[PDB]
């Protein structure tokens, strides 16, 4: 009887957290994108190659 | 002077980039 | 006259080996 309710324990915190890394995967995409289109803005330094290049 | 101006160009190249991501973040 | 453009050729490629490797991780 423990550990037929240690089981269900598992299982409802497993289909918790799942969901809440789920979340965090499109959350931390959203943040690459902006630091790597964010930091190729820095391609002003030279001319209109500098930009396209980067 | 070509080595001068080039040690120059690289330190405000680097201020530039520090003043870019400070404003950045705000 | 060429021992002193070298010494600062060195230091100048340093910098400049330091900025490339800044903007890469940005």
């Amino acid at each position: 009887n423990n550990a037929s309710g240690k089981l269900l324990a598992l299982d409802s915190q497993l289909t918790n957290d799942f969901s809440e890394k789920s979340s965090y995967f499109q959350s931390q995409v959203d943040k690459i994108r902006k630091e790597a289109y964010a930091g190729a803005a820095a391609g002003v330094v030279a001319g209109p190659f500098g930009l396209i290049i980067s | 002077k070509t080595v001068e101006v080039v040690k120059n160009a690289i330190e405000t190249a680097d201020g530039a980039l520090d003043l870019y991501n400070k404003y950045l973040d705000q």
